RNA sequence: AGUAGUAACAAGAG
RNA sequence: UAUACCUCUGCUUCUGCU
RNA sequence: AAAAGCAGAGG
């Protein structure tokens, strides 16, 4: 009852030396004194475990072993010796105490293990109860990301999860901290209702809660499925060449799988708009889909997750449409007007470069989610007006940092205080207007002094709200109105049932446009739960790279007709639908001419005989699937967009993207090789040039009998038969001639 | 330095300092470097701790003795089916070793293999035994301050190591360690259930992996080597002052199904009171052969060989009668070296990963396992040796072996003289590789980098092997630019 | 037919097949005896590339200081430490001016770090230089010896537990004239051996009381001992380490923080990033260099290593990028994170153990140290060891040589990365305006440099003025270890970059055995090492299935440990035999007690006492996860044979025995304080359970915590019905008799 | 002798 | 008198032996 | 979009 640690205290205290310790060592300084040693420490244990074992008695384990062990077997084998000299509280043990008390011990119908370790056993039902797939066989592209080993609690993070198990196990040693959220205090209660009257350990128990709770989160190199049930078996599902189909034993989570409908509804919109129908296309993908062996068409049925993409599925497949998006934790309910999308360039606060996308256009909104509403009306990087209400005084400011972020003007964009970065620390695109909302939901004051105030009409219906926070009726923000009821609900649960056509525009039922495809985010995530596109329109595996790789390897098995349809009869060629994932890594303006450019340069390599060179069709035939334009420019690459960032495709020779190995005779797409076009590449690689400039035959290298050199658009300036010099790339200085 | 503004400083001492401060590009051809400089002198002499294509093992099929598993019950079970033993004769003698003691040794050894009683054997301590395990060979070591007085004390001297010359009985070893045997030496333990479809496409590579590589004769030198460091690293923890006695003796399978004890010789362990991990036991080691030494001669300078036996040897044509010799030396070893020998089975790691990427590599291109079409369509892919004809090439079996070889090779004869070769031809593989890709390769001080390659080159037969096989590679390579 | 594997790559490219290139299931490169000539080696070089500097002699210390920043600039391609300060503040100003706000955020991080740490983060050390001992301890213990020697004279800040305390007490320790510490003696005498009837000598260790003077202590506070690098692959010659102590190790501590909080915030820095994270980092900064160039430009990679860094760096560079980066900071700040180079700059390096010396007339060898090598005649060492001693004769206080230039071996390596991204930053296009322009990556030491420009002899003028700009701040590129070609294949920090960094199998393999804990520890280590290499380092399907094969053999072979239906004879067959013959079901037993394995590609990620929980016989696992295991620690009951806590580990969860003996060596004079420290936590974590869990807080004595701590569970026993009154009253008196001896002693 | 390789072991501090 | 510093990854939660 | 110890590797 605490009575025997005070008498050995004071038998503890009597020796001087002890006594001398406990008083001069703080319990900071305990901690040094706890991992003194003074004699040799011994290197390299595998080895001391190889030869040990040798000796009657590797083990070391405490004296009570005297009294639960004999100390000879049946077979006469001698179970322990005490050591040498006496008082120490060790004996010395054989192995073959281990194997008696294994065969011959006590039995205890107690067992922790099933309780201590329930993560382990929970692995071990999901994998019993786990369905296998096939396996197939390609190049995989696997993309270092974090995931998460470990879930934790989707209420808590690792700091929140370490003060709840710090208060479930040892309620009396938290220091000066309490706990903050109401979802803290639950599982407090909860965890300290079962582990009452515990015999565990309290350590064994905090590691228990420890292997619950704290989320722990790991860089692995990722193909497909990045959620906590599919990175515990990694070394399962993937290797460097195959892909094993796989299905845990167990429900999928939700905030999982409303993430990866949105992932799958982005990829199948943004397929389906390439495509000639792209209702019909949209409606093939949909149903053929599964997100973790459940059907897409079916999730959509009861998923309430409402998103600019998901909506397109739902009103391609008949569902009503909540036609909004989610923002900061509030839904925002589009009334009127419509924006479309820009890339810009914004330097920040902090004097930090940023590139972000600009939503150009006038809008307003009603904005509304859990605690509070507002009516926004917003144009182009302008915040005019914002009736904001609520049921609290901390929740409509939260409601107007929130709006604030999201007006995307100049000003709160040039009000960041300290740093805010917009790449990880593997320098990895963070997303942009989360990390603004981030930064300014925590520090707030220099965003509210640099917004300034107004002076508005004292007329009701409209209050106003200070920079600092005292309600005045005379004095506001700059567009910050209380509104004295807010905005009704009811009717941002009501869903509405909607029209869409061959070209996946949404429009209600009385005809306003709510939803486009050009609304849709070209954002490439990778989501949490596998999705399999059972689909000709799609790989097998999606994402950039790997329709890159894809689209690549299948124009290198097929050459041999490809290269029949390209010499006789290519307009039937250029518009297949195995290029048409192709197109949705060129940027829209960018299509048609460099289609134009393409097919120019395929018809010079038609025209100008004996220039053939197969590594320049099966190079640059997926950028001929576009309607053309007729604008004559010289390109001197094509630009694709990969996981948010370009990559420049070199029209003459080899690149980061697109390499041909004579080495290997092998060609090598972003790292991985996607094979030999067909081993017949001696006949071709003559000295001439064609497929590299737009009118213009590359005739060897430079000369210094025919002028300067030039740049890649100085060429108006010639005429057929003016042979000059341009610097094309690279560090190349090659001759140039106009055809007739 | 805090009220520092910069004036144009870095301009101004760029302008400043010389122009032979410069790091000049010059342009990389294989095609024009010269080959590596092998040294010279005396030929390199065998260094490891057993016979590896000249041993010759006394060999028992199914056991079903009173020891069947005991080690001296297996090594009188094997020396019960040899009756040649006549009287000891050295024909081979050691030139900075006493000869006769090596002789008494193999008498001493024999007779107390006959009188033995028990399980285990320990030899007395003799004068020649004394001598062949170095007991005394140490100066008695003070503390200096007991002798301040001492004329004569000068130092430990650190000449380096003697350069010594490629002999060709290396490549024979490296020869005859890739080939195929009539056993199998690495016998398995079991898996689980192949449960899943990648396990059943696991378990068909590892069976063909299994066939390929089990039956090598570099697995035969894994087993003799983790045999011979197991027990003599547990006979050097638990035997320090006794001269324990080690049977080499190996359990095979042959392909007929039938298990088989080998016995390859005897190991007296010396005394291994050991307190560092480069502390070396000494230990003699006697193994049976049937090649005459006085061939090749220079292979075996530390060897005292001695003709023990006779028997009748069976030959394609007729049978006829051979001798049988007894390669007796002095080696050693260390705790350090113990523990990487027993660990030599991870070279079936280093091999057969490497295989399996390249058909993985190819599995990825040809959107199909190409495990079988690897093992079975024999068209000879790799190219893995020279003939007197051309470049020699092989299939993945035969690569498989080879790449163990290399690896069980790499384990026996290690040396930091491999370790600094390796690590500074790596660079000249990646710029011979940066060459072939057409990528331009170029250096700034390619005197400086053959130099530190060089620097390695000096007595060990594997790095000069190395050395020689990196010459044949580059001649590949200036050939196939032609 | 004459085998040749390296023709292998004759078809195979040397990237896809580096593995074979690492010859790494041999043993690696020991040293054997003393590292006192590489110590000498490297103040050999350490002085001779620094040597046309100005020689001056440290008042305090007496050592012949060398001082080559500001030197005269390099006449050629040689090692040279002559770095030029506006050169380097020059670099810290550009990058300052290319990345804004970034120094004051990672200054502010370190203020706001400066305060919250405590002395205990200094016991993260593995083994220091105790210049109580002037010998190595572990860092735990040579933080406890200087606090000790620290608060027996009158310096005791760093009783209020902070570390900035303790390196004022540090830096107050050297005005005092007559620092006094306890040392180690030995007392030898000669007496027969036993068992092997030989007359030896038997030493034995105890306490003294020494006193050192103002310039020795001065001298042993700026020691760095130096020993031999041991297991280093890839290289032919050993070399020489360094470790310092604690009087620099907390300077270095906050000075690398502060360039750590910068190096996070770099694009061009491949530290603190490891592993996969790093590879992340260098594919995307690859992508944005590339990204960063046009189509006219060229781009050749540097694969780079600098020759001889950390003696060629200096600790006056250092102290100028310290100052420069600091600049409008608080000038405590400034004068706490410019200690650092300061205690670098005058710093000494302690030779080695000396060396052996043999005698044949008496047939005797002997170990004559390092501090006594200035006494012996020249005629006894050999000619290299003669040579060493003749150029670093004038270096030599109190045994230690003097080393003003150079790092000495890596205790810089973030501060050292932010000068190298220095020079990766000056080649930025916009900075230079020229012809030319360059960006790269920088670990420490080794460097990827791609290098744009419009044509080769663009490439060639870039090389030559980074390699100058590198040389005008005290770094030489290796002529011999660099190579340039064109990018899309190079090499960084032993990662082979081909288009995307392919795997490297043979660098893991060493991980591949058994670990050597215990039973179930080794059998979790050896799955789960196997799983990870799948998951990171491409080892394939089938190599795995033998991997567990492997891993299964040499398991068993390891722990005797064999099945019950194998016919092997060990120390535990007949147990294990009758363990497996009289159990039901034989598939529920573990590997270590005859079990077959249950492992395969789908079950790695489970451990074996999970796996086989459905298979087990309920007596088995009634015996083998039995609550009261005698293997494993229990703990005791708290306030809520006496009683303890239910283990939760099984049987295969013991301790190995340790062995800490020394050969004639008896030690019971000296390991008596580490057991009554350990009685000391051991009565402390009575009171306080979390201390095990979490390390404790607190300023006040261990004592006053306990006797606080028994006071108030009393008074909640007390009024919770959990305790009498008696019992209370009996708790309090004997708190009250401890405060009573607290005092009165 | 042998291991070994810039300094050691070849028992008496790891 | 003898395995330094930093980083990543993996495992474990240790009570202390002539 | 959101504690320490040991081992292995790299620098
Ligand atoms: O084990 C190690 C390896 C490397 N390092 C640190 O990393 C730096 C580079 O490590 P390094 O291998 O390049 N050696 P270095 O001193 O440059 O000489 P050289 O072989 O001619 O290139 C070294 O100078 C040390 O500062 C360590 O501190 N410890
Ligand atoms: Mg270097
Ligand atoms: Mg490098
Ligand atoms: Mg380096």
């Amino acid at each position: 009852s605490g009575m025997e640690r005070i008498k050995e205290l004071m038998e503890m205290v009597k020796n001087s030396r002890m006594r001398e310790i406990l008083t001069t060592t703080s319990v900071d300084h305990m901690a040094v004194i706890k991992k003194y040693t003074s004699g040799r420490q011994e290197k390299n244990p595998a080895l001391r475990m190889k030869w040990m074992m040798a000796m009657k008695y590797p083990i070391s384990a405490s004296s009570r072993i005297r009294e639960m062990i004999p100390e000879k077997d049946e077979d006469g084998n001698t179970l322990w010796t005490n050591t040498k000299d006496a008082g120490s509280n060790r004996v010395l043990v054989s192995p073959n105490a281990v194997t008696w008390w294994n065969r011959a011990g006590p039995v205890s119908d107690v067992v922790h293990y099933p309780r201590v370790y329930k993560m382990y056993f929970d692995r071990l039902e999901r994998l019993t109860h786990g369905t296998f797939g096939p396996v197939k066989f390609y190049n995989q592209v696997k993309v270092r990301k974090r995931v998460d080993i470990n879930p934790g609690h989707k209420d808590l993070t690792s700091r929140e999860a370490q003060e709840v198990i710090m208060e479930v196990v040892f309620p009396n040693e938290v220091g000066a901290r309490t706990l903050s959220s109401d979802a803290q205090l639950t599982i407090t209660k909860e965890k300290k209702e079962e582990l009452k009257n515990c015999k565990i350990s309290p350590i064994m128990v905090a590691y228990m809660l420890e292997r619950e709770l704290v989320r722990r989160t790991r860089f692995l190199p990722i193909a497909g499925a990045t959620s906590s049930t599919y990175v515990e078996v990694l070394h399962l599902t993937q290797g460097t060449c195959w892909e094993q189909q796989y299905t845990p034993g167990g429900e999928a989570e939700n905030d999982d799988l409303d993430q990866t409908l949105i992932i799958a509804s982005r990829n199948i919109v943004r397929r389906s708009i390439v495509a000639i129908d792209p209702l019909a296309s949209l409606l093939s993908m949909c149903h053929t889909t599964s997100i973790s062996s459940e059907p897409l068409v079916e999730i959509l049925r009861s998923n309430p997750t409402d998103e600019q993409a998901v909506n397109i599925c739902k009103a391609a497949l008949g569902i009503r449409i909540n036609n909004s998006f989610s923002f900061g934790g509030y839904n925002f309910k589009r009334v009127k007007g419509s924006s479309q999308r820009t890339e810009k360039a914004v330097l920040t606060g902090n004097l930090q470069t940023l590139t972000m996308t600009i939503f150009e256009g006038y809008e307003e909104f009603n904005v509304s989610g859990k605690r509070a509403s507002a009516v926004l009306k917003k144009g182009a990087q302008r915040l005019i007006q914002a009736i904001i209400g609520g049921r609290t005084l901390e929740d409509i400011l939260n409601l107007m940092i929130t709006l604030m972020v999201f007006s995307q003007e100049e000003k709160m964009l040039k009000a960041v205080r300290g740093d805010l970065n917009f790449v990880n620390r593997a320098n990895q695109r963070l997303n942009p207007m989360y990390q603004l909302l981030r930064h300014f939901q925590k520090d707030s004051s220099t965003l509210l002094k640099n917004w300034g105030t107004e002076e508005i009409d004292p007329i009701m219906g409209i209050a106003g709200i200070m920079p600092d926070g005292t309600i005045n009726k005379t004095q506001t923000l700059m567009g910050v109105r209380l509104s004295q009821g807010g905005v009704d609900e009811y009717s941002f649960n009501e869903r509405i049932r909607v029209n869409i056509d061959k070209y996946l525009r949404v429009r209600n039922e009385k005809g306003e446009l709510l939803i486009s495809p050009e609304e849709v985010s070209e954002a490439q995530g990778q989501e949490k739960l596998p999705i399999n596109y059972n689909s000709s329109l799609m790989w097998e595996v999606n994402g950039p790279e790997s329709i890159l790789t894809n689209t690549y390897h299948w124009i290198i098995k097929n050459w041999e007709l490809l290269k029949t349809q390209w010499m006789t009869d290519p307009t039937v060629l250029y518009n297949r639908i195995e290029f048409e994932p192709f197109q949705t890594l060129i940027p829209k303006g960018n299509r048609a001419i460099y289609s134009g450019f393409t097919r120019t340069l395929f018809q010079q390599m038609r025209d100008v005989e004996g220039t053939f060179d197969s590594i320049q069709i099966i190079k640059l035939l997926p950028f001929s699937a576009h309607p053309p334009s007729l604008g004559r420019t010289q390109f001197s690459s094509f630009t694709l967009n990969i996981r948010g960032a370009p990559l420049r495709l070199l029209i003459r020779g080899n690149s980061q993207v697109f390499n041909y190995n004579q080495m290997e005779n092998v060609i090598i797409v972003l790292g991985k090789s996607v094979g030999s076009p067909e081993r017949s590449i001696l006949t071709e690689s003559s000295s001439i040039e064609s497929a590299v400039l737009r009118g213009f035959l590359i005739l060897g290298k430079a000369n210094s009998k025919y002028g300067p050199v030039l740049t890649i658009g100085e060429l108006d300036k010639l005429g057929r038969g003016e042979k000059a010099n341009v610097l094309i790339g690279q560090g190349d200085t090659v001759l140039v001639m106009k055809r007739k | 330095v805090s009220s520092f503004k910069a004036n144009g400083n870095i301009e101004a001492k760029l302008g400043a300092m010389s122009e032979k401060v410069n790091a000049q590009i010059e342009s990389f051809d294989p095609r024009t470097i010269r080959e590596l400089e092998l040294p010279e002198g005396k030929f390199c002499t065998q260094r490891s701790k057993f016979l590896l294509m000249d041993a010759m093992k006394l060999s028992v099929l199914n056991p079903a003795h009173e020891g069947e598993g005991i080690p001296m019950k297996d090594a009188k079970a094997c020396l019960d089916t040899f009756w040649g033993w006549k009287k000891a004769t050295i024909i081979k003698k050691h030139e900075k070793g006493v000869n006769t003691n090596y002789l008494m040794i193999w008498e001493q050894l024999l007779e107390s293999i006959k009188e033995m009683e028990g399980k285990f054997l320990n030899l007395k301590k003799t004068n020649h035994l004394k001598w062949g395990l170095g007991e005394g060979q140490a100066p008695e070591k003070m503390d200096f301050e007991d002798c301040k007085e001492v004329p004569d004390l000068f130092q430990y001297k650190s000449e380096p190591p003697e350069k010594r010359k490629l002999a060709s009985w290396i490549q024979s070893e490296f020869n005859k360690a890739s080939e195929l045997t009539n056993s199998n030496w690495i016998e398995f333990d079991e898996l689980g259930n192949d449960v899943a479809p990648i396990e059943h496409i696991a378990s068909r590579r590892r069976n063909f992996f299994t066939a390929e590589v089990s039956q090598c004769r570099a697995s035969e030198y894994i087993m003799k080597a983790v045999y011979i460091n197991t027990a003599l690293l547990n006979s050097s923890c638990t035997a320090m002052e006794e001269y324990q006695v080690i049977p080499i003796i190996t359990k095979c399978r042959d392909t007929s199904g039938q298990r088989r004890t080998n016995l390859y010789g005897f190991i007296i362990k010396g005394r291994s009171h050991l307190r560092n991990d480069t502390d070396v036991v000494n230990f003699i080691s006697l193994e049976f052969s049937l090649t005459d030494p006085r061939n090749e001669i220079h292979k075996w300078e530390k060897y005292c060989v001695l003709e023990i036996g006779d028997m009748e040897i069976r030959t394609s044509i007729s049978t006829i009668m051979k001798p049988v010799y007894l390669y007796v030396r002095t080696n050693g070893t260390s705790k350090i070296k113990m523990k990487w020998g027993m660990e030599m089975r991870r070279c079936l790691l280093q091999s057969l990963q490497q295989v399996e990427s390249m058909i993985e590599a190819e599995s990825a291109v040809k959107e199909k396992d190409m495990t079988e079409p690897f093992f079975r369509n024999r068209e000879n892919d790799w190219p893995i040796g020279e003939s007197p004809q051309g470049i020699e090439k092989g299939t993945i079996g035969k690569v498989c072996r080879v790449l163990l070889a290399k690896s069980v090779f790499n384990s026996i004869y290690a040396s930091a003289q491999l370790e600094g070769f390796s690590a500074e031809s790596r660079k000249l593989l990646l710029l011979i590789q940066a060459f072939r890709d057409n990528l331009d390769p170029g250096t700034f001080d390619l005197k400086g980098l053959y130099e530190a390659i060089e620097e390695c080159i000096i007595n060990d037969p594997w790095v000069l092997l190395n050395a020689s096989w990196f010459n044949s590679f580059l001649k590949a390579v200036q050939l196939s630019m032609g | 037919m004459d085998v040749n594997p390296m023709l292998i790559f004759l078809k195979v490219p040397v990237q896809n097949a580096i593995s074979t290139t690492f010859p790494y299931t041999g043993d690696p490169p020991y040293s054997h005896g003393t590292g006192t000539g590489y110590t000498m080696d490297t103040v050999i070089r350490t002085h001779d590339y620094s040597s046309r500097g100005i020689w001056k002699t440290n008042s305090e210390t007496g050592a012949q200081q060398l001082n080559p920043i500001d030197g005269p600039l390099p006449e050629d391609n040689e090692p040279s430490g002559y770095a030029q300060t506006d050169c380097v503040l020059e670099l810290i100003e550009g990058l300052d001016r290319s990345h804004p706000g970034l120094f004051e955020t990672a200054c502010q991080e370190t203020i706001d770090a400066i305060q919250q740490t405590r002395v205990d983060k200094l016991t993260q050390g593995r083994q220091t230089y105790d210049w109580t001992l002037n010998r190595n301890q572990p860092a735990a213990t040579a933080l406890a010896n200087t606090i000790e020697v620290f608060r027996k004279n009158g310096y005791k800040l760093n009783e209020s537990g902070r570390l900035i305390d303790f390196l004022k007490d540090v830096l107050l320790s050297f005005e005092n004239d007559s620092m006094e510490v306890t040392t180690h003696f030995q007392k030898k005498k000669r007496i027969r051996d036993n068992h092997s009837k030989k007359m030896i000598t038997q030493r034995t260790i105890g306490k003294k009381r020494v006193k050192l003077t103002k310039k020795n202590y001065l001298i042993r506070a700026l020691t760095l001992n130096t020993m031999t690098k041991d297991a280093e692959r890839g290289k032919l010659k050993r070399r020489a380490i360094a470790t310092p102590g604690m009087q620099i190790r907390g300077f270095v501590y906050f000075v690398e923080l502060l360039a750590r909080n910068i190096c996070e915030r770099l694009e061009q820095s491949g530290l603190p990033v490891g592993g996969n994270e790093k590879k992340a980092k260098l594919a995307n900064v690859i992508k944005k260099m590339m990204a960063k160039s046009t189509d006219e430009e060229l781009s050749y990679t540097i694969t780079g290593d600098n020759t001889k860094w950390n003696e060629n760096q200096n600790p006056r560079i250092f102290l100028a990028m310290v100052l420069r980066i600091t600049a409008g900071q608080p000038e405590w700040f400034r004068d706490l994170l410019a200690v650092a180079p300061i205690m670098f700059s005058n710093k000494v390096a302690r030779l080695g153990r000396g060396y052996m010396f043999e005698s044949k007339s008496m047939h005797l060898r002997t170990q004559i140290s390092a501090e006594n090598l200035s006494d012996i005649n020249l005629r006894y060492f050999n000619e290299d060891t003669k040579k060493k001693i003749e150029k670093i004769r004038h270096l030599m206080v109190e045994g230690t040589a003097s080393l003003s230039p150079g790092m000495m071996m890596g205790m810089f390596n973030m501060l050292s990365t932010v000068l190298g991204v220095s020079v990766l930053n000056l080649g930025q296009r916009e900075i230079l305006k020229r012809t030319y322009w360059w960006d790269g990556l920088q670990s420490s030491d080794d460097f990827a440099l791609i290098i744009n420009g419009h044509f080769k002899e663009d490439i060639q003028q870039g090389v030559n003025h980074f390699y100058r700009t590198c040389k005008l701040v005290g770094i030489n590129m290796s002529q011999k270890k660099s190579y340039i070609n064109k990018t899309g294949t190079f090499e960084f920090t032993s990662f082979f970059y081909r288009y995307g960094f392919v795997a490297n199998f043979s660098m893991e393999l060493p991980s591949f055995g058994v670990a050597g804990n215990n039973e179930s520890a080794d059998m979790s280590i050896g799955t789960t090492v196997i799983k990870t290499n799948m998951i990171n380092n491409d080892l394939g399907p089938a190599t795995a299935q033998m991997a567990i094969q492997l891993f299964i053999k040499d398991y068993r072979y390891t722990y005797r440990c064999h099945r019950g239906d194998t016919n092997l004879e060990t120390r535990r067959t007949k147990s294990i035999k009758r363990l497996w013959t009289e159990t039901i079901s034989k598939a529920g037993l573990l590997v270590a007690d005859g079990g077959p394995n249950p492992y395969n590609l789908r079950n790695l990620h489970i451990p074996e006492v999970c796996l086989k929980w459905s298979l087990m016989d309920p007596d088995y696992r009634g015996r083998l996860c039995n609550p009261n295991n005698p293997f494993v620690h229990h703990m005791e009951v708290e306030s809520t044979k006496s009683l303890e806590y239910d283990a939760v580990a099984t049987t295969h969860s013991w301790t190995p025995k340790r062995n800490r003996s020394i050969l004639n060596t008896n030690q019971r004079g000296i390991l008596e304080d580490e057991r009554i420290y350990q009685k000391c936590c051991q009565v402390f974590e009575k009171f306080f359970p979390s201390s095990t869990y979490r390390r404790p807080i607190g300023m006040a004595s261990m004592l006053d915590a306990m006797l606080s701590r028994a006071r108030i569970d009393a008074r909640i026993d007390l009024e919770s019905g959990r305790i009498s009154s008696q019992d209370f009253s009996e708790i309090t008196n004997t708190c009250k008799a401890i405060e009573a001896l607290k005092r009165q002693g």
